[PDB]
Order: structure tokens, then C-alpha cells, then sequence
DNA sequence: CTGGAGAATCCCGGTGCCGAGGCCGCTCAATTGGTCGTAGACAGCTCTAGCACCGCTTAAACGCACGTACGCGCTGTCCCCCGCGTTTTAACCGCCAAGGGGATTACTCCCTAGTCTCCAGGCACGTGTCAGATATATACATCCTGT
DNA sequence: ACAGGATGTATATATCTGACACGTGCCTGGAGACTAGGGAGTAATCCCCTTGGCGGTTAAAACGCGGGGGACAGCGCGTACGTGCGTTTAAGCGGTGCTAGAGCTGTCTACGACCAATTGAGCGGCCTCGGCACCGGGATTCTCCAG
């Protein structure tokens, strides 16, 4: 019989299988509820889509088509909720947002 | 001679080096510092250059962020030249 | 005979290099004690994190520290780095 | 890695845009890192309330604990909608 | 019953005494209201998270252990109430 | 009768020397229930849960103001300001 | 006649309890045999470290019964353990008598 | 709680000394807390090193990560003796 | 304090490379379809403790009156680091060259989960007693007020 | 600044209570011993890339020659918070009243682990070219010595 991918059931491209597998192999609980991989992968994909869209736009802001770490930095750190989510991680080859205090400006 | 004004070279490096992202410590001496300190732990250790490049990335980036908080402390202390004890405060709060 | 026999490599982190790093960090004016103090603090931090990395290495019984060792070491103090 | 998936979503959002290798590695580390975080919080959620199965309940509660505001709410909207579609599909 | 003026339950003398336990020597008038605002938001975050745990557990009663778990969520473990 | 400053120092000594909670249980409990009103109907509370909230609350203030005090003393003053608390909020996130 | 794994290893702390939490704590597929013994040894050693200092704290206040205050003093007075456990909060513990030098007269 | 074990060890360190229940609870969360730190880090140690077994080698590494210096060395001492007597019993 | 002159980078125009993106085999990770034991929602009922109620004192919070004691700006001092080019080396960059040791397969041990049983150590839970709460009066420590 | 009075706080002493310590009833969590399956170390191998060597150019460190600028102290003004005691409130004290709902026990259903078999999407390597580094030069941008 023919089969359609479980990711396609939600109309998603991210791997329900890989995320599900890593959850099972990650030693978190005895059993994994059916809504955990689809729901979790959906939320992670959603947040991922936000970051990717912002990085794409920011990369286009220099008339360049290839996304570089610098725009990952600029894109992520200007969103308060993601910046709060990602406050202790540093992006390699990205640098830091321009932030010069008012008293430091000429 | 031609001379830039005091403070300009600083900000020019601020905007430039915020636009760029390359490592500023000399590659080979810093890598040999890593190897040298590492000598005392296991015999015949060899180090990947690019792994040390990643080490410099996290190290310099770490120093960068720590200096940012130190700078906010100095400005918070109504000054513009950071001093060692400000970093010591930062390390104390961090742990 | 250009051997590098283990001496003063902490001085490789030089004054204008510290100044330029600080400029990338946004620091505007820098005292003289900051340079050597920065060398010492940086040494301490790297000794701690890299020391833990070496502990990973001796459990793996290897002589080459890989990038993942650095990743796991930085995570152990909660300073995960993206891109390795 | 997550490379081709970042490629799929990337072409769904910006069909003419590429991405550097290092940025792809960063995205790979990001997904794996945040993944371990959220799964860890779901595990301790299972610990707290003596559950041994991480279901939609745990994931929803984990998102609501970890994600602030609009991202969390709409994440529940998209996720919950998707699960409804899964009950359909 | 609608409860009101419970922002005054964290009284100013209590704030002064805690500040003495905290080592504060002189206390501005802006400190008290700053304390109610910042402390209020913080406590809203911790208690809010505890309520999220309660809503997950399908329970109507918040236990002390729930508060303990809430504190651990923010890395602020409290000893002396179980666990 | 004491001149300005003595009693504050005494409070430092006694309350850093003692360990009891300084907030009245019932007003604090009402604050918990009132804020709690907005999420689930028919919520009940343990008194000891309110006690743990008082413990965490007061100790968190004490330690946070110690760090605040380190910032103020670091900034060469003897009177703490909101800005120090703001710095604490940023550094802690 | 059976005998506890602690006493057979010359320990006071329950090898069975720590082993049980490890088995049912979802940390690994399998847990080595030396892991519970070693961990219990660490716990007993740390417990001795805190109970000695705490005992001294009880001695300074002329008491024979430990209260939370002695634990707060016991942990926060050992610089390595204090630094290691600086972000831990003890109910009814108070803080260390610690006044910054400039605040003293 | 760890009432009887903190009681037995406490009687080994100070036979004429008692303890209040609340402080014993503090000890219960204290031991369980440090315990959770050690078990979690040991889990990361085994998995990150592509191992599915947490032994005293992994625990040893964990002790070296969490316990600073001489405290860790005396942990090596106590673990060494304890494991020794156990392997001879 | 605005401004023309000069330098750096961007931008506009011109050149080529290689890594990025597209192609091409190659598995293996994701899917279905069952089966088996069990996690947990639910049904029914309860009894700890949660809600809800009563009344005076004063603990505790609050208000009024008073004095003192705190941040912070300004001006000034000075020392020390910024700014820049030049000299110099081995960093950098380009290239030649071995084999350490990382990574793999190939074997096999040996290591730990898992169960059932068993029972005494340990749990819950009562009860007396002495540590401590309380009482009460006081020397000592500490601030202050005059000296 | 100098010291004793005066009050708080710890201290001396003495008594009374309840929480702490200890006892009993009871069981269940931990240990033995054995099975059973399978994780990880070990041996020896192959070969990536680090190391080890040379060599050219110069990036970049170190040094020398100005001089601007920022931490820091004093000082003086002015403002505002603590202390005190008395008032006032409602929590505290303590005492009341009955069962809600939290917790338990007994249902019954449903699901995820797992295995085996399937298979097409994804993986690794291998091309192929135009985005972008490079290049050079003008426009823009950014900075700087002068009215």
C-alpha cells in the first residue's frame, strides 16, 4: 500500500521522524505522546520560520542573496522575545548589535 | 603629519569591527598559549588550528560581551573609562 | 631552530589588539591596568573551561581536542556557541 | 544537520535567497540546543506532576512556560491547528 | 468578593527591614515603589509559572512543592519546604 | 531615643542576626489570591505555600539588594537608586 | 543474614535510595556499579563537611540543636562550597554577618 | 527526608547534637538538588561522549566538573575507599 | 558651530574563482500495521484542611513633627593613554614533506538491567520530657550627651 | 575627640510547656543471586591533517614623539528620609463550624514501545558557474583643521 509522510499530514517540511527519534533517544520520559513530535516540531518550525524570514530580509538589506551569520545576529537580537529566549548564547562570526550609549555618541 | 582626532579612531573601529567579525588576537601566539597551558595535562597533545580559531571566537566574543557589561557598569558609574574593579564586579555577579 | 619553548605567550594578546577587541565591544577609553588584567581574567576563564575540556579529553583518552570538546565544555558553564 | 530543511523553509519564504555554510551550522546548533532545552523542561514537567509520558499537554505547558507572549500563543495556534489537521489527516 | 490594595501588603517598613537584612544603609523614597514594581513583575512571573504548572496538572490547589518547582524553573531553588 | 542612623545599623545587626520572616501572612496571602484570580476558577491555596512564597520573596529581595548594594558601593555612593536594580535586571536577564 | 550496600561499603548514606532515584530518574540506559557507591561517598563527604561547620556554628550559639541558620552559615562560610552554591536560597537561614568595609564606621 | 541518615552521620560528627525538622528538610532538598545536578551532568557526559552507560568513571568526571579542587580530590579518596571495601565485600 | 578639504568606504564599472548549489548514486530513517502491557482519565466517596465566621488587644502598619545628612554638579589637576609612522620578525602566506593518532572494523569480554523473594531497616504515628519558650532581673556593649 | 550614663541586648537564673526524641506496629524497599542480553573496551589497521620543515612578503608588534582628556577629589548647595511616639487598623489571638475537594480506590479504555518489513526521502560525494572577492576609480560619506 502507498504511504504519505507524517510530516505532510501537517503540511510541514521538518522531520517529525528525526525530532521524534531524538526525543525518544534523549532520555526525557518513559513514553512519548503522539502530539509531542507534531506539536513540538510545529512550534520549533514556526519559530524557525520567524528567524529564517528575518535573516532573509536582513540579508536582502545589503542586496546580497546569501545569508551570513551577521544577519542572524541582527535578526535574532532585535526581537525582544527571542533575545530573552537566547540571551546567554553567542553567535559565532556574527558579532553584536550596534548599541552605543547616548552619552558615548559624539 | 596627518592625525585623526582623539576618539574618532575608536568609533571608526567600533562601527567597522561591528560590521566585520574577524578575530583580533594574533593567531599563532594565542594558539601557542593554548598549547603551552595545555602541556601540563597530557603527553603529546596536538591541536587543530581551526579548533583554536573557534576557541578564539568564543574567547574573544566572551571578552566582548563581558566588556559590554563592564562598560554599562562604568557608564552606570557615570564614567567612560572602564577599570579592572568593574570587571571584578562583573565576575563577582556572574560567579 | 625557531622552537617555541613555552614562555610569555600570554603576552601574545597585545595592547592594540586588546584596544581593537574593546572597540568591537564598544569600549571607548581604556586604562593601562585593563590590558594585563584582561590577560589574567582571560587566562583564568580559559583555564577553567579548557580544563574541563581536557577532562572530557582524558575520558576519551585522546591527544587531539576536537571542536565538540569545546562545545561541551562551554555548555558545562552554560556558554553554548552556535556554528560548531 | 537540518540543512535541507532550512533550505525547504528558506525557499518557501524566500525562493531566491541562499545561506552561508557557517550560518547553516549556526542554525543546526540552534535547533539542537533549543531542542535539548525544551525537551529537558518537558522532562522536569513530567517529574513535577509524576507523569511518565510527554504528550501535547507537556509540550503546550512547556511552550507556555518557556516562550513569551505572541510567539507562544500563536505557536499554540499553529501547533494545535496542526494537531487538529493530524486528527483529520 | 473583589480584593483591592494588596500592593500595600508588601509594606514599606517590611521593605526597610529586608533592606537592612540586605545590607542597605540609606533608602530613597523611589526605592519602595521601584521595589513594588520590579518585585511585583518578578513575583507575577514566578507565581504565574506556578499557576501554569497547576493548570497543567488539572488541580485546583497550589501546593508549596509547586512553589518550589516554580523557583527551580528560574534557577532560584529554595530549601525548607519539601523535596 | 536615637539620633539618625543608629537604629538602621541595629536593624542590620538584629535582622542579619535573626532569621524570621518580616511580612504579615494574611495581606501577602490576599495578594497571592488576588493576582491568582485571573487564570483558573475555584483555586485553593496552602498556607505553607504562602509561607514558601514569603520566604522566597523576602530572601530574594535580601540577596538581590545585596548585589544592588555591591553596585551602589561600587559606584562610590551610600544610597541605592533604581538604576542599580535596573542593572541587576539586565545582568540577570 | 543480608546487609545494606552502604555498610558493606562502610557507608551510612543509602546506596539503595540514590541508586533508586538514578534508575527511575531517566538519565541513562544503564548506570555503572561504581556510580552509586561513588556518588554516595561524595554525598557523605559533603555532609560531613557541612555538619562539622554547622556543629561549630551551633557551638558558637551555645546550642545542641541544629536550626536552618546553622546550615546557612555552614554553606555560605565555606568559600568553595559557598561560591559553588552562591545562587541557592535557604528558608529561615538569614545571611552571613557581612557588612562592606566602607559601611562600617 | 534524609532524617535518619543525616542523623547517623550527625551522630558520627557530633554525638550530643540534635537538629530541627525544617533544617532536615533543607538537607533533603540540598542532597536531592546536588544529586540532580550530578545526575544531569553525568547524563550529558555519557551522551555527549556517545556512551549509554554512566559509571564511576563518568561520575568521576562529573565530580571533577562540579566539585572544585581538593573537595573533588577527597571525593576521589572517599570513592576510592568506598569502592575498595565494596569490591572486597 | 558651521564648513570646505581630504580620506575610507560604498558604489559604480570590470575581472575570475570556487564554494554553493545543483546532480547523481546510496542507503536508512521514516512509515504502516500490528501486538502487548500498562499509564492515566474517570467513577465513587471521603476526611484533611480549606472556606467561612466572631470578638477584643495590640502588633503592626501609618501618620505627623523634627532634624540631619545625602547625591551630584562644577571647576580644577594631572597623568597616561591615544595617535601615528617606522622598524622589525616571525606572523602570514605560499609550499614541501612524515607519520601521529583519529577513526574504523573486528572480537570478545564483561557489565548492568531486570525479577522475585525476603525481611529488617525504616516508615507513620503515638507519647513524655527537657530544650527552649518564657519570665525576670541585670551586667555588659554602645551611643550619646555633655566635657 | 573623651567617657560614663542609659538603654538595648545578651546574660543569669528559674519555671513551664510542647516539639523533639524515642518507643511501638507494621511493611516495602533494598539486597542476593542468577539470568540475559549487549555496551564498550581493545588490537591493529588506514590515512587526514597536523606537524615539521623552507622561503618570500609584509602584517603587525614595538617603539618613539607629541599632547588631549578622563578618573578623581574637594566643596558647597539643597534636598528628603529616618526616628520617635501616638493613633488606628485589622491581623493576631484563639476559637468556631461543616464539609469541599484532595486524595484514595476501583474501574475501563487507549497508546506507545517495539519489531519487522518497506521505501522513497535524505545523505555524501562530485561537478558546474555566477555571487562575490577583488580591482580601480568616482560618488558618497565621514572626519577634520579654520572663520
Amino acid at each position: 500500500a502507498k504511504a504519505k509522510t507524517r510530516s505532510s499530514r501537517a503540511g510541514l517540511q521538518f522531520p517529525v521522524g528525526r525530532v521524534h527519534r531524538l526525543l525518544r533517544k534523549g532520555n526525557y520520559a518513559e513514553r512519548v505522546g503522539a502530539g509531542a513530535p507534531v506539536y513540538l516540531a510545529a512550534v520549533l518550525e514556526y519559530l524557525t520560520a520567524e528567524i529564517l524570514e528575518l535573516a532573509g530580509n536582513a540579508a536582502r538589506d545589503n542586496k546580497k542573496t546569501r545569508i551570513i551569520p551577521r544577519h542572524l545576529q541582527l535578526a535574532v537580537r532585535n526581537d525582544e522575545e527571542l533575545n530573552k529566549l537566547l540571551g546567554r548564547v553567542t553567535i559565532a562570526q556574527g558579532g553584536v548589535l550596534p548599541n552605543i550609549q547616548s552619552v558615548l555618541l559624539p | 603629519p596627518h592625525r585623526y582626532r582623539p576618539g574618532t579612531v575608536a568609533l571608526r573601529e567600533i562601527r567597522r569591527y561591528q560590521k566585520s567579525t574577524e578575530l583580533l588576537i594574533r593567531k599563532l601566539p594565542f594558539q601557542r598559549l593554548v598549547r603551552e597551558i595545555a602541556q601540563d595535562f597530557k603527553t603529546d597533545l596536538r591541536f587543530q588550528s581551526s579548533a583554536v580559531m573557534a576557541l578564539q571566537e568564543a574567547s574573544e566574543a566572551y571578552l566582548v560581551a563581558l566588556f559590554e557589561d563592564t562598560n554599562l557598569c562604568a557608564i552606570h558609574a557615570k564614567r567612560v573609562t572602564i577599570m579592572p574593579k568593574d570587571i571584578q564586579l562583573a565576575r563577582r555577579i556572574r560567579g | 631552530r625557531h622552537r617555541k619553548v613555552l614562555r610569555d605567550n600570554i603576552q601574545g594578546i597585545t595592547k592594540p589588539a586588546i584596544r581593537r577587541l574593546a572597540r568591537r565591544g564598544g569600549v571607548k577609553r581604556i586604562s593601562g591596568l585593563i590590558y594585563e588584567e584582561t590577560r589574567g581574567v582571560l587566562k583564568v576563564f580559559l583555564e577553567n573551561v579548557i580544563r574541563d575540556a581536557v577532562t572530557y579529553t582524558e575520558h576519551a583518552k585522546r591527544k587531539t581536542v576536537t571542536a565538540m570538546d569545546v562545545v561541551y565544555a562551554l555548555k558545562r558553564q552554560g556558554r553554548t556557541l552556535y556554528g560548531f | 544537520s537540518y540543512a535541507i530543511y532550512v533550505y525547504k523553509v528558506l525557499k518557501q519564504v524566500h525562493p531566491d535567497t541562499g545561506i552561508s555554510s557557517k550560518a547553516m551550522s549556526i542554525m543546526n546548533s540552534f535547533v539542537n540546543d533549543v531542542f535539548e532545552r525544551i525537551a529537558g523542561e518537558a522532562s522536569r514537567l513530567a517529574h513535577y506532576n509524576k507523569r511518565s509520558t510527554i504528550t501535547s499537554r507537556e509540550i503546550q505547558t512547556a511552550v507556555r512556560l518557556l516562550l513569551p507572549g505572541e510567539l507562544a500563543k500563536h505557536a499554540v495556534s499553529e501547533g494545535t491547528k496542526a494537531v487538529t489537521k493530524y486528527t483529520s489527516a
